[PDB]
């Protein structure tokens, strides 16, 4: 059935699995038109397909060129989603494909269920997590693959860098969802905290910065004070 | 107008007619069921009044042979048997008419219900339903699984309705997946009614039987069966004018017909809504909308 806090250990055990969020598929800027009436202008957007105990993260690229001409895109974007899931899974040896996909949003599991009837052994799942990879546009190297992107693309990220060299997959998981809850909430001061020390820098082939296991702990306690302060900033308590 | 004879009613029990229903007592004098109407299928029932548990019944077309009930004290039911000796049977039932042992069909003359719930059913057809091939009539009960559920134990005792899955390889098109979902036409036109079924008529058909079994022994399978196939046809934007005026009718009639107090266990609220108020075909069925709105403006 459904993934919580019950069953999270989970999530990195030896069977393959992906994580899908279609929250970055469809997006849109609203705007004034020159008769005072209000439109939208598509922008590129990304599927975020991640193997949680690897790292390993497909980013489908959605050129605004998909949308032209659609009706009805917000519906449109969960079946896109859904098809582009099921050519990535067509497209990986037998022996990679995951035996199971939890989808972040409930509305993907009708499109993706259809779209994996060829598959009836791959579980589709919902999940009780509320998890923060709406976020995943934050990083600024992601952010840039997708806004240049002239063509419908997938590029492939470890978006634990080198991480699991010193650090479990649940370690990895609870860090990689910590920094983008941060991101979410207050990407300002988020990244402030990523980058404020220039001596710490991003390798080319990173997402993050190349902190020390004592650095990564001051940088995990500034994330957690930030959540802390935009909750009692939020709720007035 | 035909005769089902009975040798005796040595148990007492609710004896069903169609829609129409009558109580015998332990070993009441009680001899059958004259002036039938010919035309149509018919079922007689039967709920014990001492273990209401298995409403049982058999489906039956006179013109396809003389049968009788005769009460079966080992299995400890009321069995549906064919009498091959024409002569025989001509003179128990003149016997039994003469000394007035039987109840008449109770038909109005005004009144078509029958016909309207049985229109498109077929003994025929429902003997490739409910398989058992040394018999013309058809045994069905409150607790006989369908194909479908059988998926989801004993193949011989089971409903072989044409099974429907809006999620199947059958009901979607490699390359057309938003398409065949959230418009069955490809499905209803295509692969059930010219690939399955061959007309609208053998569909109707199984809709009516599947809804009669589902009302008369509370027979789950049925009522699921029932509301797929009425789905089905809302769901798809594409359907000929003339079955979505002959759908209106046929459910007019079935909603007519329940009794009120088991709209809760006979309706399925998500599918109704969906049908009336979201499909394709939610403006197309009047008469349906309007007995529902004024009969279980709850459930809606």
């Amino acid at each position: 059935g459904a993934m919580n806090s019950s069953n999270y250990a989970e999530l990195f055990n030896n069977d393959i699995k992906l994580f899908v969020d279609d929250t970055n598929v469809y997006r849109v800027t609203v705007h004034k038109t020159f008769e005072g009436n209000v439109a939208t202008k598509a922008i590129n957007g990304c599927i975020f397909t991640l193997n949680p105990k690897t790292g390993h993260l497909f980013l489908k690229i959605i050129h605004t060129s998909v949308w032209a001409g659609q009706k009805r895109l917000s519906q449109l974007a969960k079946w896109k989603t859904a098809e582009e899931v099921s050519a990535l899974v067509r497209s990986l040896p037998k022996e990679e494909q995951p035996k199971q996909i939890i989808v972040t949003r409930k509305a993907m599991l009708d499109p993706l269920e259809v779209h994996m009837l060829d598959f009836p052994n791959i579980a589709i799942r919902p999940t009780e997590l509320r998890l923060p990879f709406s976020a995943a546009m934050s990083i600024d190297k992601l952010s840039d693959v997708v806004m240049k992107a002239t063509e419908p693309q997938m590029v492939l990220f470890n978006i634990y860098d080198d991480w699991l060299d010193r650090i479990s997959s649940y370690t990895a998981f609870s860090r990689l969802t910590l920094l983008l809850r941060a991101l979410k909430t207050n990407e300002e001061s988020a990244k402030m905290i990523l980058l404020s020390d220039p001596t710490i820098t991003i390798k080319s082939y990173h997402l993050w910065p190349s902190f020390t296991d004592e650095q990564w702990i001051t940088i995990e306690s500034q994330m957690r004070d930030l959540i802390l302060t935009e909750y009692g900033r939020k709720y007035n308590v | 107008m035909n005769t089902v004879p009975f040798t005796s009613a040595p148990i007492e029990v609710t004896i069903g007619i169609d829609q129409y229903s009558f109580n015998v007592k332990e070993n009441q004098p009680f001899h059958g069921i004259k002036d039938i109407p010919i035309g149509h299928v018919h079922v007689i029932h039967f709920q014990h009044a001492d273990n209401s548990s298995m409403r049982y019944g058999y489906w039956f077309d006179c013109r396809m042979g003389n049968f009788y009930i005769q009460y079966d004290p080992k299995d400890g039911l009321y069995k549906m048997m064919e009498e091959r000796d024409g002569a025989k049977f001509e003179n128990i039932v003149h016997n039994f008419k003469e000394r007035q042992m039987m109840v008449s069909y109770p038909k109005i003359d005004e009144d078509d219900t029958w016909y309207n719930l049985t229109e498109f059913v077929q003994m025929d057809k429902i003997r490739k339903i409910v398989r058992k091939d040394e018999n013309q009539f058809s045994y069905v009960d409150s607790s006989m699984t369908t194909v479908q559920e059988n998926e989801l134990s004993d193949p011989a005792h089971s409903l072989n309705y044409t099974v429907i899955n809006f999620k199947s390889r059958e009901a979607i098109r490699p390359g057309h997946e938003m398409e065949d979902f959230l418009d069955k036409s490809y499905y209803l036109n295509t692969v059930m009614l010219q690939g399955i079924f061959k007309n609208s008529s053998n569909y109707f058909g199984e809709l009516q039987f599947a809804f009669l079994n589902a009302m008369f022994f509370g027979n789950y399978g049925s009522s699921l069966q029932w509301h797929a196939m009425i789905e089905l046809i809302c769901s798809s934007a594409t359907v000929p004018k003339h079955m979505l005026d002959k759908l209106d009718e046929i459910l007019y009639y079935q909603i007519k017909t329940l009794p009120e107090q088991y709209s809760d266990i006979l309706l399925n609220e998500r599918v109704w809504n969906i049908c009336l108020y979201s499909s394709f075909q939610k403006n197309s069925l009047h008469n349906t909308e309007k007995i529902m709105e004024n009969k279980y403006p709850e459930l809606l």
